[PDB]
């Protein structure tokens, strides 16, 4: 049987915070780039500005990611259950 | 992606886990009774995204050919050597790969659901190996997994 | 200035959560192996059983596994947001 | 675990941004309210658990010795290239390492905070290193991370 295995791993709410998230790293990316690679003159308020918006970005698409990883575990954990009737 | 004849069956059974009245369809609300029971505690939009991913028709439920096909993607199992190693290093106090029989006695027997003292005299006649008072839990649950 | 790069990554009801739930992966993983390899002859029933409370137990510490792992990239998105001031 | 003096200085202006009211103490409200501006959404559990790791005292809330110790313990920072890849990759519909000019502009004019049409403009003259309409985002992106 089973004995000790269980199911190997690895929304439209989490959709729309994904693109927009990842919209905003990509934006918040070429904003720091350009003000500290692209400038004569680098302007330390804008790119602290945008290091705000770059680490908020990074961190929601961190968030969505962590939250898809614990809804695929609660669907296993549903699996493994239903596996144990195949014993 | 392809099931047998039993197993079919053995999953009809496993759909009365979790139809909890029986009525045919699992809803959000059997879902949450069920992961509690289970010691989680999913957040109602949680339980919705689990009902929702195997939702074929949207009507808000699963039915059984729902949660049927569904398992039919999810088949694959893996060895849980590896977590069943991490479980015991929690009780690893000095971090060495040694827990003594005694202190093994001393979990399993305070902690959790527990074992009896008659119970924990079999796992540490098995977990002991060189019979020297203490367990290498990483080489208990290589012998236990092989 | 720091540009692009962020804090690199890596309780007591948290704490309870991990000691129970590990002692019993402990447990059930020794009542599984028991009755699957140390008897004559294998009680299926018995074995359901403790499949179903093995992945419960397996299943609850990867929750905590995971809420740690949220708490820390929420301290983190804190620790980003504080050297936003060293620019 | 060693700060400099500028740094202890430049971290007085980011006990500010937490402590809102200014009291001289980060509560667990202050820390919900700035979490939610971050667009995260801690429960009052992980917001007493991020208080509580680091309350010395344990009188509740943080004070800026508190505030600033934990800071020497977590100035080590990583490069950031793959987890920018990857939020490139999300745009990239057909998997094959490629975003047209066509639709990044599509994108970063409709989706997030979004950029001017001029601000496009310039970000997809650096990006289409290759002058083919087609971004290699990879490529792109090693290059911001230089
Ligand atoms: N997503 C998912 O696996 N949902 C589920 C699992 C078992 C029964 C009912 C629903
Ligand atoms: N755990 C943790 O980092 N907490 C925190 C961070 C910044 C400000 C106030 C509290
Ligand atoms: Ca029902
Ligand atoms: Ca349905
Ligand atoms: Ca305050
Ligand atoms: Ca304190």
């Amino acid at each position: 049987g089973r004995k000790l295995e269980l199911t190997k791993a690895e929304d439209t709410q989490l959709t729309k915070r994904v693109k927009n998230a990842a919209a905003n790293v990509l934006r918040e990316t070429w904003l720091i780039y350009k003000n500290t690679k692209l400038v004569k003159k680098i302007d330390h308020a804008k790119v602290r500005k945008h290091q705000r918006k770059f680490l908020q970005a990074i961190h929601q698409l961190r968030s969505v990611k962590m939250e898809q990883r614990k809804l695929n575990d609660q669907a296993n954990t549903l699996v493994d259950l239903a596996k144990t009737q195949l014993e | 992606d392809q099931l047998t004849e039993e197993q079919i069956a053995e999953f009809k059974e496993a759909f009365s886990l979790f139809d909890k009245d029986g009525d045919g369809t699992i809803t959000t609300k059997e879902l949450g009774t069920v992961m509690r029971s289970l010691g989680q505690n999913p957040t109602e939009a949680e339980l919705q995204d689990m009902i929702n991913e195997v939702d074929a028709d949207g009507n808000g439920t699963i039915d059984f050919p729902e949660f049927l096909t569904m398992m039919a993607r999810k088949m694959k199992d893996t060895d849980s050597e590896e977590e069943i190693r991490e479980a015991f290093r929690v009780f690893d106090k000095d971090g060495n790969g040694y827990i003594s029989a005694a202190e093994l006695r001393h979990v399993m027997t305070n902690l959790g659901e527990k074992l009896t003292d008659e119970e924990v005299d079999e796992m540490i006649r098995e977990a002991d190996i060189d019979g020297d008072g203490q367990v290498n839990y990483e080489e208990f649950v290589q012998m236990m997994t092989a």
